[PDB]
RNA sequence: GGACCCGGUGAAAUUGAACUGGCCGUGAAGAUGCGGCCUACCCGUGGCAGGACGAAAAGACCCCGUGGAGCUUUACUGCAGCCUGGUGUUGGCUCUUGGUCGCGGCGCGGCUGGGGGCCUAACCCUCGGAUGGGGGGACAGCGCUUGGCGGGCAGUUUGACUGGGGCGGUCGCCUCCUAAAAGGUAACGGAGGCGCCCAAAGGUCCCCUCAGGCGGGACGGAAAUCCGCCGGAGAGCGCAAGGGUAGAAGGGGGCCUGACUGCGAGGCCUGCAAGCCGAGCAGGGGCGAAAGCCGGGCCUAGUGAACCGGUGGUCCCGUGUGGAAGGGCC
RNA sequence: CUUGCCCGGUGCCGGAAGGUCAAGGGGAGGGGUGCAAGCCCCGAACCGAAGCCCCGGUGAACGGCGGCCGUAACUAUAACG
RNA sequence: GGGGGAUGACCCCAGGCGGUAGGGGAGCGUUCCCGAUGCCGAUGAAGGCCGACCCGCGAGGCGGCUGGAGGUAAGGGAAGU
RNA sequence: AGGUGGAGCCUGGGAGUGAGGGCGCGAGCGAUAACGUCCGCGUCCGAGCGCGGGAACAACCGAGACCGCCAGCUAAGGCCC
RNA sequence: GAGCUGGGGCUAGGAGUGAAAAGCUAACCGAGCCCGGAGAUAGCUGGUUCUCCCCGAAAUGACUUUAGGGUCAGCCUCAGG
RNA sequence: CCGCAAGGGGUUGUGGCGUGCCUAUUGAAGCAUGAGCCGGCGACUCACGGUCGUGGGCGAGCUUAAGCCGUUGAGGCGGAGGCGUAGGGAAACCGAGUCCGAACAGGGCGCAAAGUCCGCGGCCGUGGACCCGAAACCGG
RNA sequence: GUGGUUCGUGGAGCCAUGGGGGAAUCUGGGCGGACCACCGCCUAAGGCUAAGUACUCCGGGUGACCGAUAGCGCACCAGU
RNA sequence: CGGGGGGAACCUGGGGAACUGAAACAUCUCAGUACCCAGAGGAGAGGAAAGAGAAAUCGACUCCCUGAGUAGCGGCGAGCG
């Protein structure tokens, strides 16, 4: 997108493997490396998650 | 989503019903046992399902649908090109 | 003698025997849109009338 | 290479809002009533507002929609006598 | 000296056509021809300029055609020429320092880089009286690629709005008012906001009852902090307005992330594309005992076609078959 | 008769030690096919040109060559500040 | 449009009919190619000159005068109308 | 519901203008100024919405022009010349 | 006398010459003239033909280096259901 | 004056009602332009495509180029092809079903209604292509 | 570094060449589109070659081709 | 012994462009066209394959139809093809 080095930073995130990603845009405003959340990759279903990239 | 030239391979649109009827007047020839393969309209044996498989008879073909091939069971057979 | 912006004719584009024509969704997606998901669910195929006579046509022929 | 003032003169662009099938019509599985979208529709009919009284739809399906607050979300259902045994 | 009367000769632009008066009114708004009226016989020649918007010329001043042509510079690009590295017909002899890898070091080693020298057989020039001498000489001329300057020139371009062109403004999108009460409409008509953001204003489960005013006491004399009364919520909600609306969106705490993939019956607004909504179906969770809610936010702004490409996934294509460059799909 | 003041930008003249950077040499390393010797590319650390950056000189080279407040001034810049 | 049309036509009434861009239907003469078991004319081809029969019409026919040689197609076709 | 009667709906070929004004009214601007412009509701004209009227005057009041010269009632508007 | 001149010639028309205004280059060179691209393009301008029948337009809205163009809609017309 | 006689010819004295004609125009008599007068030339055409409509030959319809036959010269053979015969999809490929996907929720289609060649037309593209109109660029 | 090719710098080959390096004589040497293995084709870096297609100054034939402002502009002491 | 000079049109080589389309215009197009040059002929052009493509299939060159407005080239736009 409009890439602004302005607290605004797009990034995405792993399933452990469950293979790809998923969309999500972001803030360093607070915790920097702080990105974690679950879902479910084309890998069976659910997953961790972190999004750091 | 077009090539940086030409390539390609082949096949066609030959199908059942179809057949059983036109080729009901493919009687005039291998239309008795019937060794298909006309000769009259298409390019690339081709069988497609829909219909009845009848007149009982073997055909020199590529291939076929599902059901079709399947019908063929209902009363005929099935060959195919060159090597299968 | 003929031929057709033989384009569109690649991108978007192709009848179908009804005397119709369609081309892929076509929201936003591919460019920008970290946007949404759901959203996502927004490209199979959009198929606009009137207009679709220009294409078509100016296509006529092979396709 | 701006931007200028004291010129105030802002135009402003456009809307769309409605009633939409208004009260008491062919009532079809589709945006009931509109004042604001995101919206979140009801069931039935809609009669709470900040006026008083109700709003009755002699129209009957799966369900509507709302408008926020405005209108005044459904949920006193009315199917309508049209919605018995065939 | 023409002009005027005679005799001889004898054109020329413009012109629909016409026997063409003044008035005061009128019409597209400066009329012999339309209305009312007043003067009004038919023709002519010598004249005098006012009107026939007289003649000359499809305004040169104007704007409009994403017309043209000339000059200009820190407009765009490109060429001419000029500077420039390596390379070639541009051959010998010696003096030298640098790198490097191997066996701060030094010894060696291949490697290879810089450079200084008369010479000299190309080359060129030189001539000066012949073809020999002379001068320079590895130059350079000059060929090929590099790069650079480069308006000297060559070709294009330099928006729209605009109650005259320009200067001035202004173009997107969110709200009010304008819209006469469905919807919706100009105005360079009014006023005001936006090209953010919030990882926790997210999802639920559990609790709360505002501003303010009055009365009573610490540090306090506007303006807290607590305690006791009054309250169609006038506070409250990140941001502009407007609707909302405490029952609450609104104020806390508990765990939780669906701020989901596959989809969507069926509608709003709509020439286009968009834009926007949404039960319910399946897989898989979260919150609650559960009936249920969750596919981000209270909303309506926080925006962009399609192509031109990057990258993580596919293992669909792979141009004799085995593959990969490369391509399609996510 | 007399041409004064400014080289911060610009053109130019000089400098070339240092940054940069083209073609190029020159090797780490990866890649495809390869039974294997091989056989094609991507290749980068460093060396590397003018130019540009940086130092200076440059005006019968382009070009440019301040503002307001106070003060003897019975009144006005001014001699000064 | 509708009531019966024998091919015409005839009767009712409904029912209008002003119209530029512009849309649909129907007709007219112009020079040519048929000669769909077609040919006129020296007592005039044709053009010309003039007219109080035929048609809504664009045209027809037909009669009088002129003038030296042509060409007409009852029907369909074509186009430098 | 429908007295109506003749508009309606879909598919499809062929289009034109893509800038108008004038009047009444409700608003905007504007000196509530203009035969000013700017949006709306109806009409109006469209180079023929050709004729009557208001002298004359598209245009405002009445009127819908298929055609019939020596018929008849009226509209609006008029009737001393 | 950078004097006027005849005769002989040299240069040339994106190029010449020019005691230099864009002057002069076979009587209008801000880039000659003839033939050729070629009947260049030309939202602009005109011009745009025989009769007759039938109905009957818009001068708004949406996007445009688009505003005196034109796309799509809206209003026309004919064929069938 | 009555070669179409009791009806008309021609000319007008009066009176009666009357603004020419073309383009572009909100609007025009015009004082906006166009034209002095007459005669002849002079402006929506042809080709290949495609596109609907219609006249008709077979429904699988239809013909290149050529070979032969040709007062008139007489057409007749030629079967590469191309449009319909399912389509759905980027593709693999499947197939009256298919793509998204792991789900029976939708998109395209099935459902024959079937064309095809030709003729003649209203049009659409390439064409100088409704007709003339300029300033300019480029070659010799 | 250009060409032609459908190829407009591209995953981009073949053939043709502007500059510089400068191989092989049959297990040789290009080729089948980057490349590589294997298969398959071909044998260059000299030359000649009628016929099948193009064009009308010339001569003929034929015309839903013209008729003196049409046709070539010019039907006859016209490119004068 | 041969040449050279011609010659409407046609042929290959040598060299070789803007308009205009893309509704600007730098890529692109018109095109390898128009023009100029040289030269062969009555015809030149070309012509027994280090060719084509892939069914182990085809074979001189040329030209007509077809392949095909396809495979495909591209500010993937106008077009070229």
């Amino acid at each position: 997108a409009k890439d602004g080095p302005r607290i605004i930073v797009k990034m995405e995130s792993s399933a452990g493997t469950g293979f790809y990603y998923t969309t999500t845009k972001n803030r360093r405003n607070t915790q920097a490396k702080l990105e974690l959340k679950k879902y479910d990759p084309v890998a069976k279903k659910h997953v961790v998650f972190r999004e750091k990239k | 989503f077009k090539r940086p030239q030409k390539v390609q391979e082949e096949a066609a649109t030959i199908d059942v019903r179809e057949i059983d009827e036109n080729v009901t007047l493919l009687a005039a020839d291998d239309v008795a046992e019937d060794v298909r393969d006309v000769a009259d309209d298409a390019d690339y044996v081709k069988v497609l399902g829909a219909g009845q498989v009848r007149h009982e008879l073997t055909l020199i073909a590529d291939d076929f649908s599902e059901g079709a091939r399947e019908k063929v069971e209902g009363a005929g057979g099935s060959v195919e090109l060159t090597d299968l | 003698p003929k031929m057709k912006t033989h384009k569109m004719a690649k991108r978007r584009i192709k009848i179908t025997g009804t005397g119709k024509v369609m081309a892929f969704k076509s929201g936003k997606r591919h460019q920008n849109t970290g946007k949404s998901g759901d959203e996502i669910r927004g490209k199979g195929k959009g198929f606009v009338l009137a207009k679709a006579e220009w294409a078509r046509m100016k296509l006529m022929l092979p396709r | 290479a701006h931007k200028k003032g004291v010129g105030s003169s802002k135009n402003g662009r456009d809307s769309n809002p409605k009633y939409l099938g208004v009260k008491k019509f062919g009532g079809e599985v589709v945006k009931a009533g509109n004042i604001l979208v995101r919206q979140r529709g009801t069931k039935f009919k809609a009669g709470q507002g900040v006026g008083m009284g109700r709003d009755h739809t002699l129209f009957a399906l799966s369900d509507g929609k709302v408008v926020f607050i405005n209108k005044g979300k459904g949920a006193r259902f009315i199917s309508i006598e049209a919605a018995q045994t065939e």
